[PDB]
DNA sequence: ATCACAATCCCGGTGCCGAGGCCGCTCAATTGGTCGTAGACAGCTCTAGCACCGCTTAAACGCACGTACGGATTCCGTACGTGCGTTTAAGCGGTGCTAGAGCTGTCTACGACCAATTGAGCGGCCTCGGCACCGGGATTGTGAT
DNA sequence: ATCACAATCCCGGTGCCGAGGCCGCTCAATTGGTCGTAGACAGCTCTAGCACCGCTTAAACGCACGTACGGAATCCGTACGTGCGTTTAAGCGGTGCTAGAGCTGTCTACGACCAATTGAGCGGCCTCGGCACCGGGATTGTGAT
């Protein structure tokens, strides 16, 4: 019964510099100009697949809140097990 | 000689084959693949349903666990149809008690 | 038989047994094996549908493991489902990379 | 005044970010993105903040890992510069497509 | 010397089904090592299964179970 | 005489082997290799004939698919010829190799 | 020796491990040795990784194992690296590794 | 109020660590990783044991299933040591 | 293009074995009945997820500029494929020989299930030593000369 | 060669707060007894794994020959790195609000379990049409002119 603002174009919050940093820690020294939009597209496919399961577990449990454990179990579902967040 | 019993879904695969393709048959090898396929998919849904129950601290695997299992497992369009046939058969079953 | 009451070719009796025998949980609901048997029958339908078309395309009346492979690997979603599976005697899809073709 | 040659600051930054473990994507941007993608699956969802840290920790690690495979794809092609097509090669071979 | 029983023309046929047009000379020995490693990993696990069943004969099921373990599920042998 | 340009029979064989499903390794050499590798794990062992068939079906499926990836790695390097380095890149990526 | 841990000479809780094996639908029945074997293995691997991460902690001049010491630990050990090859250890970073061709000549 | 009991392997992990580095500490997150590690490997071994029993038509999970679970699951040297450390415990347990 | 010659495709005949159907027995599914307990639901608590605002400042952005990188081009050597003939062991159908897989039927050592006993492990509470954070000063490496 | 100097590294100082210890209450583990069935251990049955054997090919092999491919070498244009000034919003921490997570208690619908019953599903048997194999023209590309 009150407004959420509307969320649009949030992919672009994954800026050029931020992607460069992740690239550095992956050991990349030179980055083509087209890599940024390509990286956003991959992050989004990744986030969609995982968030789709987290939510599937979350709806099963009849909750309105997504828990670390829904995410943790979704991660493990996809063969991307994560330590440090329960489980 | 004598015997030695081994169950398979062969008869039911045939029965379904007849629904979808009345005028076509199946080799033994292909039949063994279908068998593998059903077992595998059975195990996969059942395992997921098992985990769902444990995650939620429940002693029971109900159709709701099979349903969620199907949605974690199956890809989009394949799940949609699967949920339908599932819910459908459950309805028809309880209304025939 | 619970198959007929539910409308299924696939055995609901068997499937309820395998669920309890398989250490999935303490208890198994009544609808669970009906739901599951239906999904199994449906996916069986979907494969055999597409496998049969492949047998027809390849001028055959009997389905062999190749028809099942063509069915699966041409279907996007099925190929995904069985992405880590090997259909014995299946072969591959004919697909030559462009740069390899003569000009 | 002074000017480092191309690659000098890049090399420096590779060694800097390989020493640390801090998340490299700013936290608000990333969370807005999370709530937006999740909103498009289901409306009125809340997140435990550690559910957002969990996805971010997994996400950043998926993308360092990938930027490694990508980098070896560049180098295979006798290049120093990673491209969209290196990323695509890596994801295809991973069976991610 | 048994490994060499996986011949050049045999590796070539596999490569062809994989869509390969042209094959370096060093590929043949490279594919022998790769295939050895694959078989080692699978047969090791298959035998662990036979062991546990207290048998002297490795069954198709032991192999099927091992393939599955390794993320290489195989249909048509007892799945 | 008569001679096809280099690459023409290569392509004829691709079309051919991508058309069929029969095994491409000779059965007995493979069999003898399976027994050899297994000995080094446990001595005095029998194999079901179907167990060797299962190992051959799987092994070859593995090699065909690896050759597919190796080929892409070659093409990525503007080449037409597969080389050990393409296989090693494939596996590295598959996460088999480190 | 009242605890099943003492009787086994373990630091890990055999009782709790027996509980979990039962409340887990692994099989109808769980043998008396199972929790014992398992609790010891769990203990063996635990000590194996803590060994290596206290070392990391110490190379790094620290009294405390933080998650990066575990990652350093795991990813430098061939065998631990593989056991955890599809695991992501929150907040542990990566190993320093710059590719050769990227080095200035 | 007075918060819900949340079980942990924390106490054991601190024990093992005191044996092996008696002057070394451990942070929250580190222990959280240690704790997931222990659960992860617990599940993996238990899971493989369950399958072994099921495959052999046994109703029971014995140390012999765990043992084989460990051999399929652990890499080489890690397995060798865990097996001897497991058998030792069963042996020490069985007599006392 | 327009030519001939490979290798491939496809078509109607021919035998051969497994798909597929019936058959009758039997074991797993079904029905009808008891008992207890999982969890659906309702009611209550208080955690933590959310919104929102002002302030500081570090990070993001965009623009200027030029180095070194990618790609386009030539160009040379041999590592490849193609196609002969000679060399070999895979494949098949054969008979013979038995390890060991696999099924039954006995029975007892082992684990489920239980109540009553109690001490390990939990959260609550508290505090100080480890380390994050900063500024200084020494070192080190890259780029100007 | 030599020499700034920017950035990084290594050093105690300093202050905030979470690791880790003390406590005492509680719930999950231990204790000892019943009771039932899984499975080990033995005894028998015969399946499939295995061994040596000898012809008939097709597949492996080794070689002659030469081309197209890989790689080394150079050359040009601009894309992508670096640095700077300006612009933007993340993060912080401080406040105020309630949705809904998560926990309790009550009662019953649902599923486990057993005894009895019955036909669906099994192997054993049989036979015949779908399809593998093949030879002899229909057609399609490949290389050469
Ligand atoms: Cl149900
Ligand atoms: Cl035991
Ligand atoms: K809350
Ligand atoms: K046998
Ligand atoms: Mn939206
Ligand atoms: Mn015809
Ligand atoms: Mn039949
Ligand atoms: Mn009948
Ligand atoms: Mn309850
Ligand atoms: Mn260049
Ligand atoms: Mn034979
Ligand atoms: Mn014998
Ligand atoms: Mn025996
Ligand atoms: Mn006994
Ligand atoms: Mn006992
Ligand atoms: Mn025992
Ligand atoms: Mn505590
Ligand atoms: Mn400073
Ligand atoms: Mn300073
Ligand atoms: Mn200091
Ligand atoms: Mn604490
Ligand atoms: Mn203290
Ligand atoms: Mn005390
Ligand atoms: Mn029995
Ligand atoms: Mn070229
Ligand atoms: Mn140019
Ligand atoms: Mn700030
Ligand atoms: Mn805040
Ligand atoms: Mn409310
Ligand atoms: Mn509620
Ligand atoms: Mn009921
Ligand atoms: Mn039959
Ligand atoms: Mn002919």
């Amino acid at each position: 019964k009150r407004h959420r603002k509307v969320l649009r174009d949030n992919i672009q919050g994954i800026t050029k510099p931020a992607i460069r940093r992740l690239a550095r820690r992956g050991g990349v020294k030179r980055i083509s100009g087209l890599i940024y939009e390509e990286t956003r597209g991959v992050l989004k496919v990744f986030l969609e697949n995982v968030i789709r399961d987290a939510v599937t577990y979350t709806e099963h449990a009849k909750r309105k809140t997504v828990t670390a454990m829904d995410v943790v179990y979704a991660l493990k579902r996809q063969g991307r097990t994560l330590y440090g967040f329960g489980g | 000689r004598r015997k030695t019993r081994k169950e398979s879904y062969a008869i039911y695969v045939y029965k379904v084959l007849k629904q979808v393709h009345p005028d076509t048959g199946i080799s033994s090898k292909a039949m063994s693949i279908m068998n593998s396929f059903v077992n595998d998919v059975f195990e996969r849904i059942a395992g997921e349903a098992s985990r769902l129950a444990h995650y939620n601290k429940r002693s029971t695997i109900t159709s709701r666990e099979i349903q969620t299992a199907v949605r974690l497992l199956l890809p989009g369009e394949l799940a949609k149809h699967a949920v339908s046939e599932g819910t459908k058969a459950v309805t028809k079953y309880t209304s025939a008690k | 038989t619970r198959s007929s009451r539910a409308g299924l070719q696939f055995p609901v009796g068997r499937v309820h047994r395998l669920l309890r025998k398989g250490n999935y949980a303490e208890r198994v609901g009544a609808g669970a094996p009906v739901y599951l048997a239906a999904v199994l029958e449906y996916l069986t339908a979907e494969i055999l549908e597409l496998a049969g078309n492949a047998a027809r395309d390849n001028k055959k009346t009997r389905i062999i493991p190749r028809h099942l492979q063509l069915a699966v690997r041409n279907d996007e979603e099925l190929n995904k489902l069985l992405g880590r599976v090997t259909i014995a005697q299946g072969g591959v899809l004919p697909n030559i990379q462009s740069v390899l073709l003569p000009k | 005044p002074h000017r480092y040659r191309p690659g000098t600051v890049a090399l420096r930054e590779i060694r800097r970010y390989q020493k640390s473990t801090e998340l490299l994507i700013r936290k608000l941007p990333f969370q807005r993105l999370v709530r937006e993608i999740a909103q498009d699956f289901k409306t009125d969802l809340r997140f435990q903040s550690s559910a957002v840290m969990a996805l971010q920790e997994a996400s950043e690690a998926y993308l360092v890992a990938l930027f490694e495979d990508t980098n070896l794809c560049a180098i295979h092609a006798k290049r120093v510069t990673i491209m969209p097509k290196d990323i695509q090669l890596a994801r295809r071979i991973r069976g991610e497509r």
